């Protein structure tokens, strides 16, 4: 019953290979991965293939223009644990706090491993 | 009895640029305030005043457009994170505006 | 009747470096009470307050920031003045009640 | 009283197909492929007519020994189907394209298109800013070479919801689009968007759930229930605004006072005083708490993360990203650029002021135009007129900008690729008008 309706939209939107909507020549070529971390690389490269064809007429927008460019204004700092105001920061794995209470309750007893991980928020490993 | 108008330029300094005509000519500062902000040509009085009360970019200051008093209230609270710790007191922006009027 | 807000605590280490010329100076103060302990990032005016009215490792002191004012309370008890290592939180908001007269 | 959240419930409709006798092999098809959701449908209706998710499975029925596949709302029919949906999508590109095929294939079907040797029907498509030429190479393998396409038409969807609210096409303003990977600022002069000022930043809503779901995981670590995808997404939904001033609402969020309204709780499915402690209202909120009950063993406070969560797109390094926010991109393209001196509004940038405009599918949290409004008052000269824009619903302003363009007959042509320049000019050839991309070189 429950069962029995998964097979009736299965039967309801088939495409057989000898495919109705793809053209006569179909010619599919090979797939690789291609992840999106090499896709940034494998560009990156071949903007400095043609900018040292180039050079040895100046190209200007590319893909590192239009990235967003780090502020100019401090950032503020937060408290690692409860996401208000930093006043302190400890010394010995670098994780800022509130007050006391968060201190002794959370960043003294501390295991270790486990301010990679707070760091991890705001990327400060 | 005297009939006079107060006169009050106050917000957070943006650009301090003085130039030559040496003898500076005019400086341009432009102030900022919460409800937007204003720039101002200054005579080289008011700029010697400036440079008394050892004015940087981003001081909360205080402009007396009569009588061309200069009043340092301290630096901007939206620059108070630059060092974890400094000699500098930090006040928040005005929440009006820069030119403000009065008999 | 007006609040000041202050800091105390006891001094653990005071490093001051200095470049090739010396233009910049960097610095990094560490301060503990009783209760909490943290590092603080210093800029020149305060290294310069801090190289005026030496402080050394282990003193208590208490320093305002809005007026740049240091004051050395005295050492604590470390043998390795005498007082105590302050307690409780090294921020504090501080309220005092000031009486002055006519004449003044 | 806590709430119960679980997950969304399921579709008990399939989607319906339509007609196959309006068929016409002259009407475009207005596509929009974006990573969260698919919008497809016919030129001549100015609403799409099928939305669902990007979403494929390869379902395996055991009596009948034949991998099934359901696509979009035919994965919202059992939950098991539903928690192996995959997107094609992986970050801000595509990386495989079977299933892009298998998903193009099904909505060639259910659009109601009876085609032969491919689709008769030019296409309207979107692309990334910026994108890379791999990405657009492979989409002219797929259109021009397996569907037989007679014309292919790209733009930014930013643009085309621009265009959409100024169907003149010669208007000047500043669009912000907030995505799902990510978050663009682009200026557009005389109708035209000048790419060489746009800026990116890589942050979205499918970022801002996972670090919501970051976030909950480190508040309580001994939490004994785990939490999907989806049940992050809707108390991201539901319980997320962007606070008119984040400085002044932290000082005071966790005060007595403020968790008597501000404060939700909801609960996990399953079948000396604490009036001084910071971490204690931090955690278990106004209320003491029994740690001996089973169901407030399965509760989740809400405090302070409402007003945390949707702030990274102003300060990105909250999130860790070393990029500046929506307001100081805004500040530099309005009072550096353009010919405006700071101090000194140009014609140019006045127009642009006068026309800003919010589009894209996370522009839904609330707040979010009143706190743009303050900061550009802020940062502006004294008395200058801003205006700021936002549609009802902004997921759905790229398909009404296909529908706008390809009812106006007279700049479409100026944006169409047919087959013959993609023979002549090969893989590599951009068409340089006002909606769409531009060139890497000068």
């Amino acid at each position: 019953e429950r069962l029995l309706f998964l097979r009736s939209v299965g039967e309801r939107n088939e495409i057989g290979f000898p495919s109705r909507f793809k053209s006569a020549h179909y010619k599919k070529p090979t797939r690789r991965h291609k992840s999106a971390r090499q896709l940034i690389s494998d560009e990156n490269k071949r903007i400095n293939a043609l900018l040292t064809k180039a050079n040895k007429l100046v190209p200007k927008a590319t893909y590192f223009s239009v990235e967003a460019p780090p502020s100019i204004r401090p950032a503020k700092k937060y408290c690692d644990v409860t996401g208000l105001k930093g006043f302190y920061k400890s010394p010995t794995n670098n994780i800022r706090y509130h007050n006391a209470e968060i201190y002794q309750l959370i960043v003294k007893p501390m295991a270790p491993g486990v301010d990679q991980e707070y760091l991890k928020l705001r990327g400060a490993n | 009895r005297i009939k006079e108008t107060k006169e009050v330029y106050e917000g957070e300094v943006t650009e301090l640029t003085p130039e030559d005509a040496k003898t500076i000519s005019h400086v341009i500062v432009g102030l900022k305030s919460a409800k937007g902000t204003k720039t101002l040509r200054l005579d080289p009085t008011i700029y010697e005043s400036i440079q008394r009360e050892k004015v940087s970019i981003g001081d909360v200051i205080y402009i007396e457009a009569n009588t061309g008093a200069v009043k340092r209230v301290g630096r901007s609270d939206a620059y108070a994170t630059e060092f974890d710790l400094e000699t500098e007191e930090y006040v928040p922006l005005p929440k009006g505006e820069v030119h403000k009027k009065k008999e | 009747k007006e609040e000041t807000e202050l800091i105390e605590g006891e001094v653990v280490e005071i490093q001051i470096d200095r470049s090739i010329t010396g233009g910049h100076k960097q610095g990094k103060l560490t301060i503990k009470t009783t209760d909490m302990e943290t590092i603080y990032e210093l800029g020149n005016k305060m290294i310069d307050g801090l190289t005026k009215e030496k402080v050394l490792a282990g003193d208590v002191i208490s320093i305002d920031k809005a007026s740049g004012k240091i004051t050395k309370l005295g050492r604590s008890f470390a043998r390795s003045r005498f007082v105590q290592c302050p307690e409780g939180e090294l921020q504090k908001r501080k309220t005092v009640v000031h009486t002055v007269s006519l004449h003044e | 009283k806590a709430v119960v959240i679980d997950d969304p419930p399921l579709r008990q409709t399939p989607e319906p197909f339509d007609e196959q006798s309006a068929y016409n092999p002259q009407s475009p098809i207005a596509i929009d492929f974006g990573s969260s959701k698919l919008r497809a449908g016919f030129v001549n209706h100015a609403t799409p007519t099928h939305i669902f998710p990007n979403a494929l499975t390869k379902f395996r029925d055991r009596k009948l020994n034949k991998n099934f596949t359901f696509v979009g709302n035919d994965t919202l029919l059992d939950q098991a189907v539903r928690s192996q949906s995959r997107s094609p999508f992986d970050g801000p590109f595509v990386t495989n394209w079977n299933l892009t095929e298998e998903i193009l294939d099904y909505t060639f079907h259910h659009l109601g298109v009876v085609p032969d040797n491919g689709i008769p029907n030019p296409i309207l498509l979107t692309e990334r800013l910026a994108t890379v030429q791999s990405q657009r190479t492979n989409w002219y393998q797929i259109l021009f070479e397996t569907y037989n396409v007679p014309g292919v038409t790209f733009g930014i969807d930013s643009l085309f919801s621009f265009y959409n609210y100024n169907p003149s096409g010669n208007k000047t303003g500043l669009v912000i689009s907030c995505g799902h990977e990510d978050t663009n600022v682009i200026p557009v002069v005389d109708g035209a968007g000048i790419l060489t000022d746009a800026k990116r930043i890589n942050w979205g809503g499918h970022q801002a759930v996972d670090y919501l779901n970051d976030l909950m995981a480190l508040k309580y670590p001994y939490f004994p229930t785990k939490m999907s995808y989806l049940q992050y997404e809707t108390m991201y939904k539901d319980y997320c605004y962007v606070s008119r001033n984040y400085d002044e609402d932290i000082e005071k969020i966790l005060t007595l006072e403020n968790l008597d309204t501000n404060d939700v709780v909801v609960e996990a499915p399953f079948t000396y005083d604490w009036r001084n402690s910071i971490l204690h209202l931090f955690l278990r909120g106004p209320r003491p708490h029994d740690s001996e009950n089973i169901h407030e063993q399965h509760q989740m406070h809400l405090n302070v993360e409402r007003i945390r969560v949707p702030e990274v797109i102003f300060q990105p390094t909250m999130g860790g990203q070393d990029q500046a926010g929506i307001c100081e991109l805004s500040e530099t393209i309005l009072l550096k650029k353009f010919g405006s001196q700071p101090g000194k509004l140009s014609q140019t940038s006045i127009d642009m002021v006068n026309n800003v405009l919010i589009t894209g599918g996370n522009a839904k949290v609330p707040g979010l135009k009143e706190r743009i409004v303050k900061e550009f008052t802020g940062f502006l000269p004294t008395g200058t007129n801003i205006t700021v824009n936002m549609s009802s619903d902004p997921s759905l302003d790229a398909w009404k900008g296909m529908a706008a363009l390809a009812r106006n007959e007279e700049q479409y042509r100026k944006t169409v690729i047919s087959k013959k320049e993609y023979e002549e000019y090969g893989p590599e050839y951009i068409k340089e008008h006002k909606l769409g991309n531009t060139k890497y070189f000068e």
